């Protein structure tokens, strides 16, 4: 929704599937995954961030 | 009584056993002169071989056909000096470790360095904590009646959940 | 004649390349140097061009890596068909396929999240799997 | 061996005895129709289980045979 | 000097020149076996090679066979390298059928149906000739 | 002057601030934990110098003194065996009368009734029997005291302290510079003429001047209250003159040429000395005297800063032939380069070596009333094969790593290691051959004697009243040895050794050593050894050969020396490296030095171990079971494993109860790698992924995320409990079959 | 040959292409993403099955995706 926002995951294949991440960056220039967010866990591979659609995050 | 086992306390067989456990430590120590560091050794093992047995024979345990004690798990009263006592204990103990155990976790856990913080203990509130857990199962039973004991669903799964 | 000085191993192509697909790759050597051949220990580079032989696309690919984040030198990678037939491979527009190259066309592209993929059940006794 | 070592180190062990086979005069002749390569990872761990199971059922039923018939018991 | 070079003069074939593989004297041993001898037809190879690994065949069951304390461990020997010859021939038989499908050199259905006639008959030979040397020595 | 002295001062400050940040030395760890793999990661890069720093100067300084510090650490060791021996040991009681007394130099506090451990050794002293021949060792050395033993800990506390100051000062204070390092004609004249040689000539000093007339007082029943102190033979040369009449010579004859005169105490006798069944101490004296004139004379060889001398670089660049290119050029290069290529030579050495004592300290006791000490001859040899074969396999790994790492195409162009590599695949394939053809005959041997013996067809098996195998260039050798004295070797008195041939020497009623009749089941036995060390050194050298690349992975050395695999791609590539190599490479070795010590334990108690009559008959420990029974697989599994497993089955209720739980331990833990072995990681995290769920429902989550081994260290686990249990369990065995006796 | 699969997830930032020993991969342009460039395999018949292009991806769940098929000489990994 915004930059710093709080916003819980819905990406059902997501390693961070139900975890709460920080908003990084939004692109207004379209794409399919706009929503750059960051969670504290890192996941098997070491990364702890991941782009996603605004449909897939409930906002908070 | 229970499941055929007489008490110990009139068991030949328990009796049988003990003989036979003096008496080869009296053998093995047949071979030292008295008052020798070694004869020593053996005479206060031979003494705490029968301190054992006489115990046993007055706790109250039962034998079996072979000799040997045997416990009774069925929660009968008379015998939960067997095994409730001290389950008790244990389940005291242990609780209170993990209770301890998972405070430090959400203690520790509200920081950036939450990871930093486990592989380096903060020893002043870790034995802050430790103190605490003498009261685990009041503050156990709190917690999950106020709703801070289990994590709502909202928490990580698979993709089939 | 343009093959890099090498004394031989053990290690080239057999049999196969005879009577199956054998791989070439070309590149061209500002000065002489030494480098690892993906079979035998070394070898050394003619300045100029060096044209050299083997048995496996990855053995050839490999080598062009040594060659470009080493020696910094651009190669071409070709394979030829015992029945005389080559076809250029590596390079196959003149540009990396790590550079972007206008004209190239998607393949093997799904518009839509992995997790999406049809259920097994749903593709069943048909000669397909999910992805397909 | 099938459940402990795995397939690589085999793979590249029948790469030399290919090389092996076919650098030898009286048996260049004779050349094989599939070319030889080492087991599958899956089809390795199927192996090795089913030596396991084999072996283990045979070896125990030899014991509980041969004893029980060798002592009446 | 150097006496290990690239096969054939060419560096990138898995093989070298070593004085094994490409030497005067193992070049014309290899040369003169009948497997690769020159003007021979595949009948004659053939039968140049069952001579000779019938003859060499006889021994080992001969001397070493469960028989061979008995007096007729020889017959014994001669008749388990006679069963043995007829597994290979029936080995270069399928080998023949399943390789070469779709009189000349070797690799051909008809060249390698005479190798193995020839072999068999070879075989058989020099078994017989082993038995016949052996019955009296 | 090109060899110098270099250092440089102050190198590194002293704090404990790095002792706080875990991980400091690797740049990817010393971002702290994510994850628990962290953690396993930090145990396992903590030595890997030459993966923390690109300077090699950096990775000679630490190497230095992290040799200073285990230096320090064997002292430490040395110390406590001493102090252990001096307080709380029967060692007095020993030195009065060695037979009947049983070393012991432990004591167990009685605290949960463990106090059964504490053995009826005998001395008036109770004890856990010790296996460690420290007894014969400190006799050979004249002790005869415990204060000498105390005052012997008290030094070795000392130079453990020295070693780790040293480790301090030489890196934190005066560390040298890379170029005082790469001196190898400095280093090996230093290590050869003053460490080997005048070590040799040191000792060779104390034993003509100690021990050899404590010894030999002691031989004559002299009990050790009135044999006088060492230093009394060092003041008052007539009281050596009355054993040795040579002293009163002294050194004159040393000088003037006339050796001979030293005869008495300077022998050549060989043999073993009757009464205590071990080597004449004469003769050890000229053995190390001999040995450091040699050392000496060897460590005059490299030139370090005149002239004379030689330079290893023209030596090895001078040695080319026709079939090798450019011979040994580069080599020089490789070796004062890479600590690697260095390691993997020395613990080959290392390895080697140690096997090559055990075989001749069994052989030719060189320790008095160790011959007779069937549980230290035992325990020595299993111990040293153990080392020996753990010494080659990592010289394997690390001659690996040297390959992956600090192999440089450019500097080794068609010289050896180039055509090595290049011939790699021949080398491979004939060694294949070689193994599968050794394989073959050895165990078919075996399995083909074993099922003659079920079918009943026992003239149709390869044993001595069948198809007889006999060792016949084995026993032309033992004839030579035998008749080597007085003709091949005239000034020598005696054979090297009993085994080869002779009188059977027996100490106290028992068979301290033999000779050895080889026979058939002895020409299958080392044929097996044969194949299995072919097939070991089949599978290292192929893990060696192979590190960089293949024919799978022509890029492999890109990979790295360890890793789990390249994917699922071309079939599999599972353990694809050369750490897997030497992971199997350990299997390997495990099962050959298996063989190697059930051989040796077999033969020993069936053929050479024993009792004598006062008329001279021979009683063994199995009767010599060994010549009809160890041809068959069924044999081994019968006569050696069901039969000699009785003392640790049996000894619950014993002092040697220990060894039973031990041995059912080492049962358990062998049992307990195989989940590793045969286990993947992707089982275990997802297992570990329901576990953490369960924890996270309690609000119970670590920060350090619970991670599943790596693929590497899953195999590394499993190897190391492997190894672990069957070490074990061969160790409680072996111990407790000769401890009851 | 094995099948090799890019899925919209994709971010553009080549390293698939990078790591693949077989040059399978290539970058193709496109509007989906910021860097304009996604991911194609155009020649699969090359592929190994090594998966390295899997290992090599930044996006949570491997926007490249690899399902191993029938085998063939040059998928085998055969020199032979
Ligand atoms: C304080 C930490 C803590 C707490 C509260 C729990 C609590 C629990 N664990 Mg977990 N666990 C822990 C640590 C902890 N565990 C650790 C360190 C390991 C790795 C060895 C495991 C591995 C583990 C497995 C594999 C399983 C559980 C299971 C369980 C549940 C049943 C109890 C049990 O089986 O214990 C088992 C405990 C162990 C096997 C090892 C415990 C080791 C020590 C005693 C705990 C750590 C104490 C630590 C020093 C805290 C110090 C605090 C101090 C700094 C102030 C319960 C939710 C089970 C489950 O899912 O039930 C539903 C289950 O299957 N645990
Ligand atoms: C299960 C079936 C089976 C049967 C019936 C036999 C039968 C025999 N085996 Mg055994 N064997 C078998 C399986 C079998 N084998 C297997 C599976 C193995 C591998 C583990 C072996 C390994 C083996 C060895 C290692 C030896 C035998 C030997 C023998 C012979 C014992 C010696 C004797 O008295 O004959 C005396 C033998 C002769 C007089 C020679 C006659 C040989 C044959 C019968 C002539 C006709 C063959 C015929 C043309 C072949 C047709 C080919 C094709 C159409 C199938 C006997 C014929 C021994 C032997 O042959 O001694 C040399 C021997 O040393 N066998
Ligand atoms: C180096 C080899 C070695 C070995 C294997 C042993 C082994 C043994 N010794 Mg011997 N000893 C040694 C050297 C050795 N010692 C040396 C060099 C000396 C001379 C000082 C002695 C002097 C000696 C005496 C005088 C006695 C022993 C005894 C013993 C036994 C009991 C030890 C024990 O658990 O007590 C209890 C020990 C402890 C509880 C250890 C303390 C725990 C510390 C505080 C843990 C700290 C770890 C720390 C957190 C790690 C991080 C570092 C930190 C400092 C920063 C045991 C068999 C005793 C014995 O046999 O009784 C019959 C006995 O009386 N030893
Ligand atoms: C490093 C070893 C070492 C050490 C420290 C000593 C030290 C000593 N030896 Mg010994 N010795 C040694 C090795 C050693 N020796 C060896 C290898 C031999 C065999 C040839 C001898 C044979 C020997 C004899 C035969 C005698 C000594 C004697 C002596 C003492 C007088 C020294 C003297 O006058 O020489 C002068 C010093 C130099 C030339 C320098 C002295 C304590 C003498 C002795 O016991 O009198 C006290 C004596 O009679 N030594
Ligand atoms: C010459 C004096 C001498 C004497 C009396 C001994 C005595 C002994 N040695 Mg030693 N040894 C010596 C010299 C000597 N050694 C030298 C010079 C070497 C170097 C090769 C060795 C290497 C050696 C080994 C590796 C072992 C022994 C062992 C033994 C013991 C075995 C029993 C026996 O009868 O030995 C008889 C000894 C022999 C028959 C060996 C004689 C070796 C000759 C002298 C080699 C000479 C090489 C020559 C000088 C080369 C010069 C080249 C140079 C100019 C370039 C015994 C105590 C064994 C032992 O103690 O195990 C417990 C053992 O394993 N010795
Ligand atoms: C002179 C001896 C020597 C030296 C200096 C080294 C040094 C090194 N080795 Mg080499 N190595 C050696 C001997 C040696 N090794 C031997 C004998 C073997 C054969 C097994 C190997 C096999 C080997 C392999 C396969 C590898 C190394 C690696 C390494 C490097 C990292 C080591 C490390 O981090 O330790 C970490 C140490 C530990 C984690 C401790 C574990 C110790 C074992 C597993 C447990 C011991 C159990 C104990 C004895 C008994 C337990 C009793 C039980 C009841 C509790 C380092 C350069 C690694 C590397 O990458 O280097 C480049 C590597 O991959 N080495
Ligand atoms: C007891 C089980 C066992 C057996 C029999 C083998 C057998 C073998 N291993 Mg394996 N291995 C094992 C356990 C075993 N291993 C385990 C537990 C591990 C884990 C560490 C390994 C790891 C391992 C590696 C890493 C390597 C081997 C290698 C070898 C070969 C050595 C060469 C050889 O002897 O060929 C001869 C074959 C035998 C002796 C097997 C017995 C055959 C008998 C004698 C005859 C059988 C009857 C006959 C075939 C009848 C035919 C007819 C019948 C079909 C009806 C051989 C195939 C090496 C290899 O392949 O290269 C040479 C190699 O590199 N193994
Ligand atoms: C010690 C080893 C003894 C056997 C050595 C065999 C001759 C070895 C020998 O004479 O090599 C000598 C040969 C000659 O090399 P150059 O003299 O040109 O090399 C000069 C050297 O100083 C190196 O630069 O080297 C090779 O060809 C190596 C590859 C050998 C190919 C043959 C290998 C056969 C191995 C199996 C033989 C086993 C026999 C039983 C072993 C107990
Ligand atoms: C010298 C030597 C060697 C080798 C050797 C060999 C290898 C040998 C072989 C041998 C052989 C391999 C022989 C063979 C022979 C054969 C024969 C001799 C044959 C004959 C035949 C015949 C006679 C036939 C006849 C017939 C027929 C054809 C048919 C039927 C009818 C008849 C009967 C007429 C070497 C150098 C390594 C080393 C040293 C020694
Ligand atoms: C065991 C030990 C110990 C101790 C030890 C010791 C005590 C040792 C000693 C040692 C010694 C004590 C040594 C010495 C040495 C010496 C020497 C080595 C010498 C040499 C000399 C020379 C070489 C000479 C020469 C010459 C002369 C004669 C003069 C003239 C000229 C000339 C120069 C030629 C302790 C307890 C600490 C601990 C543990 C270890
Ligand atoms: C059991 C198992 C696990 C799971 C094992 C784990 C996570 C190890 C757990 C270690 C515990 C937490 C430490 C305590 C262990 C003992 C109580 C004592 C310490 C032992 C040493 C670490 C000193 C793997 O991850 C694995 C991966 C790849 C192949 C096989 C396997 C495998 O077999
Ligand atoms: S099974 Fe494990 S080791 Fe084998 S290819 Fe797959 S990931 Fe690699
Ligand atoms: S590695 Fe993944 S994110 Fe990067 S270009 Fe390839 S498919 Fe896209």
């Amino acid at each position: 929704m915004d930059k710093g926002s709080k916003v819980r995951n819905l990406r059902k294949e997501s390693y961070w599937f139900n975890e709460i991440g920080t908003v990084v960056t939004i692109d207004k220039s379209g794409i399919k995954y706009p929503a750059l967010v960051r969670f504290t866990k890192v996941n098997y591979s070491g990364t702890n961030s991941t782009n996603f659609s605004l449909d897939e995050l409930q906002e908070v | 009584d229970v499941a055929g086992l007489i008490p110990c306390n009139e068991s030949p067989v328990f009796t049988k056993r003990l003989n036979a456990s003096v008496v080869k430590l009296e053998n093995r120590v047949k071979k030292y002169e008295a008052g020798s560091p070694p004869a020593l050794a053996l005479e206060q093992q031979i003494e705490r071989t029968k301190q054992r047995f006489d115990r046993y024979s007055k706790s109250g345990l039962l034998c079996g056909k072979d000799g040997l004690p045997h416990l009774i798990t069925d929660g009968r009263w008379s015998h939960s000096i067997e095994f409730v006592i001290p389950g008790l204990m244990f389940l005291y103990i242990t609780g209170w470790i993990g209770w301890v155990g998972r405070k430090y976790i959400r203690t520790v856990g509200g920081d950036t360095n939450a990871t930093e913080k486990e592989i380096i203990i903060d020893v002043p509130l870790a034995l802050k904590i430790m103190s605490t857990g003498f009261i685990w199962p009041i503050s156990a039973w709190q917690e999950y009646i106020s709703g801070t004991l289990l994590a709502d669903v909202s928490e990580i799964t698979v993709s089939p959940r | 004649p343009y093959s890099p000085i090498f004394g031989g191993s053990t290690g080239g192509w057999l049999r196969a390349a005879e009577v199956e697909e054998k791989y070439a790759i070309t590149w061209t050597s500002p000065k002489e140097q030494i480098f690892e051949m993906p079979t035998g220990g070394a070898a050394v580079m003619l300045i100029g061009e060096n044209l050299l032989y083997l048995a496996r696309k990855e053995q050839c690919l490999a080598l062009g890596t040594q060659l470009k984040s080493f020696k910094i030198s651009d190669y071409k990678i070709y394979r030829i068909f015992p029945s005389g037939e080559v076809q250029f491979l590596h390079p196959k527009d003149g540009v990396f396929p790590e550079k972007v190259n206008p004209g190239r066309l998607p393949v093997g592209n799904r518009s839509f999240s992995i997790g999406k993929n049809p259920n097994p059940v749903s593709v069943k006794f048909s000669g397909q799997g999910t992805y397909e | 061996m099938f459940l402990i070592s795995w397939r690589g180190y085999w793979q590249e062990l029948i790469e030399t005895l290919v090389w092996a086979h076919e650098r030898t005069p009286l048996a260049n002749l004779i050349s094989w129709k599939d070319k030889p390569v080492a087991l599958s990872i899956v089809q390795a761990r199927l192996v090795g289980l089913a030596h396991f199971t084999v072996g283990y059922i045979l070896t125990y039923a030899a014991f509980v045979i041969a004893s029980t018939a060798g002592k009446f018991g | 000097a150097n006496f290990i070079k690239p096969y054939n003069n060419d560096p990138f074939v898995g093989h070298l020149s070593t004085p094994v593989t490409t030497s005067a004297a193992t070049k014309a041993f290899l040369g003169n076996l009948p497997a690769y001898r020159a003007g021979l037809s595949p009948l004659l190879r053939g039968l140049e090679v069952g001579m000779a690994h019938g003859y060499l065949l006889v021994g080992p069951f001969d001397k070493l066979g469960p028989l061979r304390n008995s007096e007729i461990a020889l017959l014994s020997g001669f008749l388990s390298a006679v069963g043995l010859i007829t597994i290979l021939t029936l080995c270069l038989t399928i080998y023949g059928k399943v390789s070469f499908q779709e009189n000349k050199d070797l690799l051909t259905e008809d060249g390698w149906s005479q190798f193995t006639s020839g072999f068999l008959v070879g075989a058989f030979g020099g078994a017989g000739f082993a038995y016949l040397t052996l019955l009296n020595l | 002057t090109k060899v110098k002295i270099l250092v440089e001062r102050d190198a590194t400050a002293t704090s404990f601030e790095k002792w706080a940040k875990p991980g400091h030395f690797s740049r990817t760890l010393a971002k702290g934990p994510k994850t628990t793999t962290w953690i396993w990661n930090l145990h396992a890069d903590a030595h890997d110098f030459d993966s923390q720093t690109n300077s090699l100067e950096d990775v000679s300084r630490k190497i230095f003194s992290a040799h200073f510090g285990q230096l320090a650490v064997i002292f430490l060791w040395l110390s406590g065996m001493h102090f252990h021996g001096a307080y709380f040991s029967n060692y007095l009681a020993w030195l009065n009368n060695p037979t009947s007394i049983k070393p012991s130099a432990q004591v167990v506090w009685p605290i949960v009734g463990q106090e059964i451990l504490n053995a009826d050794v005998g001395g008036n002293f109770q004890g856990v029997q010790i296996t460690s021949g420290f007894f014969q060792l400190w006799r050979a050395e004249g002790i005869t005291s415990e204060i000498q033993l105390y005052w012997t800990a008290i030094g070795a506390l000392v130079m453990s302290g020295l070693m780790l100051f040293a480790g301090w000062f030489h890196y934190h204070k005066a560390a040298p510079k890379l170029e005082w390092f790469q001196n190898a004609e400095s280093m090996l004249n230093h290590h050869l003429s003053i460490l080997l040689g005048l070590g040799c000539l040191s000792w060779a000093g104390h034993q003509i001047h100690v021990a050899l007339p404590i010894n030999k007082l002691l031989d004559a029943g002299v009990a050790p209250q009135e044999i006088p102190l060492p230093h009394e033979f060092l003041v008052n040369r007539d009281l050596i003159a009355q054993l040795y009449p040579s002293f009163s010579k002294g050194l004159v004859p040393f000088f003037s040429g006339n050796w001979s005169e030293y005869s008495d105490f300077l022998t050549f006798k060989g043999g073993v000395n009757p009464v205590t069944g071990g080597l004449w101490l004469t003769d050890t004296a000229h053995h190390h005297l001999a040995l450091a004139v040699l050392f000496i004379f060897a460590g005059h060889m490299y030139r370090t800063n005149w002239g004379i001398g030689h330079s290893m670089k023209e030596m090895l660049e001078a040695h080319k032939g026709p079939f090798t290119g450019e011979g040994h050029a580069g080599l020089y290069e490789i070796l004062t380069t890479s600590w690697h290529a260095q390691l993997a030579i020395n613990l080959a050495m290392i390895g080697s070596l140690s096997i090559i004592v055990a075989h001749h300290m069994y052989a030719m006791p060189p320790y008095p009333y160790i011959a007779t000490d069937y549980a230290t001859q035992l325990s020595l040899f299993t111990h040293h094969v153990w080392i020996g074969g753990f010494c080659i396999v990592g010289g394997a790994a690390h001659g690996a790593i040297f390959m992956v790492r600090d192999y440089n195409p450019a500097k080794n162009y068609n010289n050896l290691l180039d055509r090595v590599i290049r011939h790699r695949d021949s080398i491979i394939s004939h060694l294949n051959w070689v193994s599968i053809f050794l394989g073959f005959h050895s165990f078919g041997l075996y399995i083909h004697n074993d099922t003659m013996r079920a079918l009943g067809r026992s003239q149709d098996m390869f044993s001595d009243t069948a198809i007889q195998l006999q060792p016949i260039f084995a026993q032309w050798i033992q004839n030579l040895h035998l008749l080597a004295p007085g003709n091949t070797a005239p000034n020598a008195l005696t054979t090297a050794s009993y085994v080869f041939g002779g009188d059977v020497v027996s100490v106290g009623s028992k068979i301290a050593i033999m000779p050895i009749k080889l026979g058939t089941a002895d020409f299958m036995v080392h044929h097996i050894h044969a194949f299995t060390i072919h097939v070991t050194a089949l599978i290292l050298l192929k893990g060696v050969l192979y590190a960089r690349s293949s024919k799978l992975i022509p890029d492999k050395a890109n990979l790295g020396f360890r890793f789990p695999c390249d994917g699922p791609g071309r079939g599999g590539t599972c353990q694809v490296s050369a750490w897997d190599h030497v992971f199997l490479g350990l299997f390997w070795m495990y099962n050959s030095l298996s063989i190697v010590l059930f051989h040796f334990s077999w033969k020993m108690q069936s053929d050479v171990w024993g009792s004598v009559t006062p008329t001279g008959a021979v009683s063994h420990i199995t009767g010599g079971n060994f010549a009809q029974s160890a041809i068959t697989i069924n044999g081994w599994l019968r006569d050696f494993l069901w039969s000699q497993a009785s003392q640790v089955i049996q000894s619950y209720g014993s002092a040697l109860s220990a060894y039973g739980l031990i041995f059912l331990g080492a049962h358990f833990i062998w049992a307990f790698s195989l989940m590793f072995l045969f286990s993947g990681r992707g089982y275990w995290q997802e297992l570990i992924e329901s576990i953490v769920w369960a924890h996270n429902k309690i609000k119970v989550a670590p920060a350090i995320q619970p991670r599943a081994l790596s693929i590497t260290q899953g195999r590394a686990v499993g190897l190391a409990h492997y190894l672990l249990g069957g070490i074990g369990t061969t160790w409680a065995f072996f111990l407790a079959r000769i401890i009851s006796v | 040959s094995h099948a090799v699969k890019i899925y919209d997830t994709c971010i553009g930032c080549t390293q698939c292409v990078r790591a693949c020993p077989t040059d399978v991969l290539e970058m193709v342009p496109w509007d989906g993403c910021k860097a304009g460039q996604i991911a194609s395999a155009p020649r699969t018949e090359d592929c190994v099955g090594c998966k390295r292009c899997e290992s090599a991806c930044p996006t949570d769940f491997l926007s490249v995706r690899v399902y191993l098929g029938g085998e063939t000489t040059r998928s085998m990994g055969l020199a032979y």
